[PDB]
């Protein structure tokens, strides 16, 4: 627990305590992304605090240091299931939303490559697919979290959306959003003109782009998603994924690529797959690199302790040998210090 | 007291069960009627005479000492080499335990002889575990690392364990099918 709760003074100093988030900020910034069992631990305990940690640290230094004027940078966070990849991410999200960038955070992109009940063709090229339903979802998330630079960005082209409706050159992108969330039928095109529009004005510097992408491997890995012939759809033939590949190029600059490697929903992976190369495969690594990997890990002795205290101080650890130092050496050793383990156990003990 | 088979061999003659009860009786009554060395030494002529084995401390090349044992469960069999100092890691199959085992119950299965003794983060361990399930493969790592944690806790400590079971083979093992019954015990339907 810091008194400290901006997200750029934070150092190696708040290293191992907690930093929080002002329910406003939860609720514009992190409208989607927030890992299910944070989201519920922040709807029982009424607050949103994130241990500081090693990963966010660097990644917070790269972004503090980070030459706006070389291309954009592409940086991987890997690790084990459970270790706090998402939240190290989300913690980045936050410092760069309250540092002004333009958020363009992908929640889980294995979302978009399985279990899509709606999956029309796209209308822009017909060898493509469109996914109305998840693509009008990450609309409303994104205006919801940048709602701010929706009007104050313009678009700098010319959009067809029917053969008799259009947006035109100078338009706001809200109209951009605002067509796509409620024409569902638009809902792809619509992020692509987004993701088109935010990569090229990027370079422009009119603002700094944060493309925060979560299960990054899932774009250049296979698909759980057959065509109407019971045939398998690879992630190019989908318009949201090779929109989004696009956006992964360090083609362009003025801001960074963040992303997050996740086995967990991933599609034909094994359990126990936590490297880039295996979480990625030949493809995905070709595309990425080069990129900078950084290790998430289990919990540090230090870290393992202030997450204990955090839950005693919240009363969460309601069994009454929980405080006592074997209770808290059973706890290190059923969750060998991983994060996701420890919350789980705590939260029934 | 000698069996009635010994007696009858002794005697070159056959008995009875009660007649051995009789001639016990009545040796027990010599030995309770404060019987001297006259009488002890033709008593002992019906008398018959009637802890874990702690492994050898190895040493590394590294100087470090450990100690191996072994275990079976089921099919499951487990060599496990336990360090006198570390961290409390456990490395299964070259695999953190707590991958290997994603099971709650196979991780307190694990931590359950450490625990015991109070040894928590004390010693470090390296499991080779093949053959069954994952259950299976838990408790012959389990009884592994119970015996080889043996030669590091004192002797008190060792006799603690076995009597909380920490250093029995579990000698269940599968039934075999019986022909003409469903299972081990299960019998076919049966129709009056
Ligand atoms: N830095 C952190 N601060 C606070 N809680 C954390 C942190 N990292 C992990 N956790 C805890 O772990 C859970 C979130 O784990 P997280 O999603 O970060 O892991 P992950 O490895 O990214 O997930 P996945 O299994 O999809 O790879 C929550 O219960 C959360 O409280
Ligand atoms: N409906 C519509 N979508 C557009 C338009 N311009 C870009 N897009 C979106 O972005 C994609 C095209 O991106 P573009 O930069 O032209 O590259 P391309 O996909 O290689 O042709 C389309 O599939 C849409 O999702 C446009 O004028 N109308
Ligand atoms: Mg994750």
């Amino acid at each position: 627990r810091t008194n400290e709760n901006d997200p750029a003074k934070h150092g190696d100093q708040h290293e191992g305590q907690h930093y929080n988030i002002s329910p406003q900020d939860l609720e514009t910034v992190f409208p989607h992304g927030l890992p299910p069992r944070f989201v519920m631990q922040v709807k029982t305990f009424s607050e949103a605090c994130l241990m500081v940690r090693k990963p966010a640290l660097e990644l917070l230094h790269y972004l503090k240091n980070t030459s706006f004027a070389y291309p954009a940078i592409r940086y991987l966070l890997y690790g084990e299931k459970g270790t706090g990849k998402t939240l190290s991410l989300c913690h980045v999200i936050h410092f760069c939303a309250k540092q002004d960038w333009l958020i363009l955070h992908i929640p889980d992109a294995h979302l978009w490559v399985k279990n899509c009940r709606d999956l029309l063709q796209s209308s822009y090229n017909k060898q493509r697919f469109d996914q109305p339903l998840e693509a009008s979802t990450w609309l409303k998330n994104f205006k919801t979290t940048n709602e701010r630079f929706l009007n104050q960005i313009k678009v700098q082209e010319k959009y067809v959306w029917n053969k008799r409706e259009s947006t035109e050159k100078g338009s706001p992108l809200g109209e951009v959003v605002e067509q796509g969330i409620t024409r569902v039928r638009n809902a792809t095109d619509a992020v692509g003109i987004v993701l088109k529009e935010l990569k090229r004005q990027s370079s422009l510097g009119m603002f700094h782009l944060l493309v925060a992408v979560d299960g990054i491997n899932a774009l250049w890995g296979r698909t759980t998603l057959k065509r109407e012939d019971k045939s398998p759809i690879a992630p190019e033939e989908l318009a949201l994924v090779h929109n989004l590949r696009k956006m992964m190029k360090n083609d362009w600059h003025g801001g960074a690529i963040v992303s997050a490697l996740s086995q967990t929903g991933s599609l034909f992976k094994p359990r126990k797959a936590y490297l880039p190369q295996e979480l990625l495969g030949k493809e995905g690594f070709d595309a990425l690199d080069p990129f900078i990997p950084i290790l998430v890990s289990n919990y540090n002795p230090k870290e393992f302790e202030s997450c204990i205290q955090y839950y005693l101080e919240n009363n969460w650890l309601q069994h009454e040998k929980a405080p006592t130092e074997e209770g808290k050496k059973e706890l290190l050793f059923l969750s060998n210090a991983n994060p996701s383990l420890l919350e789980r156990h705590c939260a029934y003990l | 007291w000698l069996i009635k088979e010994e007696l009858e061999e002794m005697l070159v003659e056959k008995l009875s069960d009660l007649d051995y009860m009789q001639f016990i009786r009545l040796l027990e009554k010599l030995l309770t009627s404060q019987c001297g060395a006259a009488e002890e030494e033709f008593v002992q002529r019906f008398r018959r005479s009637v802890k874990q084995l702690i492994e050898p401390v190895q040493y590394d090349e590294q100087g470090m000492a450990f100690s191996k044992s072994e275990g079976k469960r089921k099919t499951a069999k487990a060599e496990a080499i336990v360090y006198k100092h570390g961290s409390g890691r456990i490395k299964v199959n070259g695999i953190d335990y707590q991958l290997y085992f994603p099971i709650t119950q196979d991780r307190e299965q694990l931590m359950f002889p450490f625990h015991f003794v109070d040894r928590l983060g004390k010693h470090d361990v390296t499991c080779t575990v093949s053959g069954g399930g994952r259950s299976a493969q838990a408790g012959a790592i389990r009884l592994a690392m119970a015996k080889a944690l043996c030669s590091f806790v004192t002797e008190d400590e060792v006799e603690w364990m076995r009597q909380a079971g920490l250093l029995t083979t579990d000698p269940r093992v599968r039934e075999r099918k019986k022909p003409g019954q469903e299972g081990a015990r299960r019998k076919f339907t049966w129709k009056k």
